[PDB]
């Protein structure tokens, strides 16, 4: 309030806790230490750079699926005499 | 009073011609002439003496500067960019903050050009590129068993001519296989849409990062920057900005200050200047900590290769600092809080940082990736 | 009251929340995310932020 | 690689075929010769997919410029100047001009280096 005598104390007290460090000090406590996601949030190192592996992986499953019909056909066909 | 500082103060072109006000130029400027509009009376501009910053000596214990000039009733405001801090409050009145600042790393902007025998593997991957030899050696060891010709009938066997084989379809299109074979014409049929798949992505991979290079490689966060030695980081010899790191309670601002002290070839500089200059030189491998406010308009002149990466670690501000007893005090501290509401400081902001800043936006699309 | 921020009225021009709390005595201080204005800083005091 | 037993024209006829298809099968099937064009097809691989792709980026860069018909895009580009008269109505329009447009046309016109007006209409 205008004229109040707890003015100047708290307009200094405010600077006083700023430099010390005890409001940024507060702050992480209460944004970050308390955050229920205390690490980064969904961030990689780079967004996507070149190409994922589950992009390539069906590509190999595909022929890993190949390779296994081919043995099958090769089973068959040894057996034939 | 003021103190001649870039850009905030600064003497115009033909300071020896006209006297009075016209002598200078720059945002403080701006700002008194927009202060006596609003609160109405006659303003001279003064430079403070020797150009020394608010600070109260720790032998004899004399405020010199602005501050000093206010106290001894030798000035009677002082419109400049001075920090609002607790030692200065108890002598002298603050008006509100007109601008918010804090400290932030200044590095040498990145080149994106990067030609070397590390990058011919990048536009595919460090497991893709290990994962295709072993599918050609699956597809090696198969070929091992399909290579199964008709014979009248446990079988002549292969050994050391298998392998011979299987090493021809790495370098062919694929199967290479036997006549006649029904086993290793799928073998190779699979294989050959397999490796194909794999070229065409890899081509057009290529193409798409030679018309979109980016190449953002900094890390962008001063937690990681302390976690790397690489690249060095440091501050200033004496100031506020060292002080900062030296008093801490975080630790990540207590591990960059144990950096920073146990640092061979020492990270602190004398000047500014001499941080500037290391920064520009080291290639991108020196940082530079900073107040915001020198760091953007570092970053807004020639030869605009400085940056500035990240955000401020504390939170000051710049406030004009009026006697204690005086009569503009209070007028003053509206005035700036008007000011801030109506966008003028802001504009003028945008107007002497950006607007007349040498590192312009460049033309827009263009063609510079030949 | 009624969780309101320090805000002046219009028809009736009467300030409520915690700046019309401390305008009318009915509070000593507040101690509360209250942005500072010039609005609220002719009625009452603000601590440097 | 071949035979060589001590001009010979058996191994200087054979060396341009791998060259332009694709693998090194000739008359002999030797591995050594499968790993010599083994590295060939994938080195050759590498060059013919680098150069479609370079020239695709060529062919991407050159139809994603803009003609610009349109003033305001005329003024987001130093490149090509742009200017009017030393003396008329047309400067004095862009000088009391309450649009963002022509007050940035004005203050690029105004802050020129070298100066963009021009005393004739020649
Ligand atoms: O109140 C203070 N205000 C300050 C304001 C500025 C500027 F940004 F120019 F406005 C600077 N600089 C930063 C860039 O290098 C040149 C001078 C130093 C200041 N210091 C000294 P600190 O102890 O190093 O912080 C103060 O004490
Ligand atoms: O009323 C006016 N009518 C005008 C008519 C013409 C023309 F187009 F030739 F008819 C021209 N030119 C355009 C090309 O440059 C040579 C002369 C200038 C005119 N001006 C001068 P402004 O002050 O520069 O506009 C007037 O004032
Ligand atoms: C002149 N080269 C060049 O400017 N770059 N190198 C290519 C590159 C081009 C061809 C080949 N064969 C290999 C690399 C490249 C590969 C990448 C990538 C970005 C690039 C562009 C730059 C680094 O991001 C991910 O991968």
């Amino acid at each position: 309030p205008k004229g109040s005598s707890l003015g100047t104390p708290v307009n200094l007290a405010v600077l006083k806790l700023s430099e010390q460090g005890l409001l940024d000090k507060l702050k992480n406590k209460w944004w970050y230490d308390k955050g229920e996601c205390g690490a980064k949030d969904s961030g990689s190192k780079e967004k996507t750079s070149a190409l994922s592996l589950s992009n390539v992986a069906g590509v190999f499953y595909i022929l890993v699926g190949g390779l296994g019909l081919a043995m099958l056909v090769a089973l068959i066909e040894f057996c034939y005499k | 009073t003021t103190i001649l500082e870039s850009p905030y103060v600064m003497m115009k072109a033909n300071h020896a011609a006209l006297a009075g006000n016209e002598r200078y130029e720059g945002y403080c400027v701006d700002l008194a002439a927009e202060i006596a509009k609003h609160c109405g009376f006659k303003y001279k501009l003064t430079i403070v003496g020797d150009g020394k910053y608010g600070a109260r000596d720790a032998d004899t214990k004399i405020w010199n500067g602005m501050v000093g000039e206010l106290v001894y009733g030798k000035a009677d405001i002082a419109i400049a960019p001075l920090t609002i801090t607790l030692v200065r409050e108890e002598v002298i009145d603050f008006s509100k903050p007109f601008m918010s600042l804090g400290i932030s790393i200044m590095i040498k902007k990145p080149q994106k050009s990067k030609p070397g025998v590390f990058s011919f593997l990048d536009p595919l991957a460090y497991e893709i590129w290990m994962c295709i030899v072993f599918a050609y050696i699956g597809v090696s060891v198969v070929l091992f068993l399909v290579s199964r010709f008709s014979p009248y009938e446990t079988n002549e066997f292969a050994i050391f001519q298998s392998a011979w084989f299987s090493l021809g379809a790495f370098m062919q299109q694929g199967a290479d296989i036997s006549p006649r074979s029904l086993s290793g014409r799928i073998v190779g049929g699979v294989w050959w849409f397999f490796t194909l798949i794999i070229i065409s992505s890899y081509t057009a991979n290529l193409a798409a990062f030679l018309t979109v290079e980016r190449m953002v490689s900094p890390i962008e966060s001063a937690e990681d920057l302390s976690k790397q030695t690489e690249i060095a980081y440091g501050t200033l010899d004496s100031g506020s900005t060292k002080e900062f790191f030296r008093r801490s309670k975080i630790a990540v601002f207590d591990k960059m200050w144990t950096y920073m002290r146990s640092a061979e070839p020492s990270v602190f500089v004398r000047t500014t200047a001499e941080g500037v200059a290391r920064v520009r030189k080291s290639k991108g491998k020196y940082a530079y900590l900073l107040e915001s406010t020198m760091n953007e308009y570092i970053e807004q002149r020639k030869p605009c290769d400085t940056m500035k990466v990240g955000g401020n670690l504390d939170s000051k501000g710049y406030g004009i600092a009026t006697p204690k007893g005086s009569s503009l005090g209070t007028p003053v501290n509206l005035a700036v809080l008007k000011l801030s509401e109506q966008g003028l400081l802001d504009k003028l902001k945008n107007k002497w940082w950006y607007d007349k800043g040498e590192c312009g936006a460049k033309d827009s699309g263009s063609k510079e990736k030949t």
